[PDB]
Parts: structure tokens; sequence; C-alpha cells
């Protein structure tokens, strides 16, 4: 999986709880104002059975969404 | 007058959700003390969607959130969502100074 998941000021600081949908974190790119930015993480791979992330694989680094992925 | 967020593959395409607008700052500015620029939006169809005043700005952030709450509702009273987009822009002054021949990408 990987999801788009942030209107955002600044940089956050990448998610620590293995959740799809990470602690208050959205799962889809949502709406901005024109100040806000978008970021993205390259999510590690998900466990459809458990709807987490594995164990270990962490989220990737947090990136500016520009444009496409 | 071009957008910032263009497809590489082929031009005049916008991936992102939002469209980046941007444009040079007018010639022969400081001639004038005060400008601004006046953004219209127009439809496939052509049905104006927008009429913008920007002015000491000329980097225009157009939002997705805008073109279905604000324009799909108040042009068919629906949700919606337009994917073909229009724009022009003109340079106008103050004290009668109007540029000629608008101006789109």
């Amino acid at each position: 999986t990987v999801f788009i998941y942030i209107i955002g000021t600044s940089l956050p600081a990448k998610p620590t709880s293995p959740a799809y949908p990470p602690s208050g974190w959205s799962k889809t790119p949502p709406n901005r104002t024109s100040n806000t930015q978008n970021i993205y993480c390259s999510t590690g791979t998900l466990d459809p059975v458990t709807n987490q992330l594995v164990s270990g694989t962490s989220w990737s680094d947090v990136v500016q969404w520009s444009g496409t992925e | 007058f071009r957008v910032v967020n263009t497809a590489s593959g082929d031009v005049t395409e916008f991936v992102g959700p939002d469209v980046k607008l941007a444009w040079d700052k007018i010639p022969e500015e400081e001639i004038i003390p005060e400008i601004y620029y006046t953004l219209e939006i127009y439809d496939s169809q052509d049905r104006m969607l927008r009429s913008v005043r920007i002015e000491d700005v000329y980097t225009y952030d157009y939002l997705l959130t805008y073109n279905k709450a604000d324009f799909a509702l108040l042009n068919s009273g629906a949700l919606g969502i337009n994917r073909k987009l229009r724009f022009r822009i003109r340079a106008e002054g103050e004290n009668g100074e109007q540029s000629v021949g608008w101006a789109t990408i």
C-alpha cells in the first residue's frame, strides 16, 4: 500500500503506529489550502489478514507529494 | 503563462489534484504604481466559473476543493468535477489602464 495522507504546512514526522490508517492519519489525499502541501509515505508491505504493517518494515521516509509518485 | 504542475509525457495535462498557475511579472510595472491582474476560468462548454483579482502575486494556486464545491454545485447544483479547464488573464492598472489581447496557455 502507498497512501498520501497530510494537509501539512511543514514536513511531519513519520508515523510510529503500525496500522494501515495510522494514528489520526488519513488514507487518501485530502483537499488542501494554498499554504499547505501534501506529503506521502511509501508504506511498507501491508498484511490484509491483519490489515496492518507486517512485523518490521516500518514506514518509509515522508516526502512531499509533487505531482505523481 | 503556464501551469507548473504539467505532465512531462504531454503538454497541457495537470496531474496533481490542484492546478498551480504562474506567470511572469508584467514589464513596465515601475511605470505604474499599483497594478493587478484579473483571471477568469471557463469550462469545456464555455461557462465562466470564477473571476479572481490578484494583486502583488504572480503565482495563483487553484485548488480542487474550489473546483468541486464552489464551481460544480454553483454551475449545476450537484456534486461534480470539471476536468477540462480554461484560463484567461489580463493585466490592469488602476487609472483606466488595461492590457490588450488577454493571455492564456
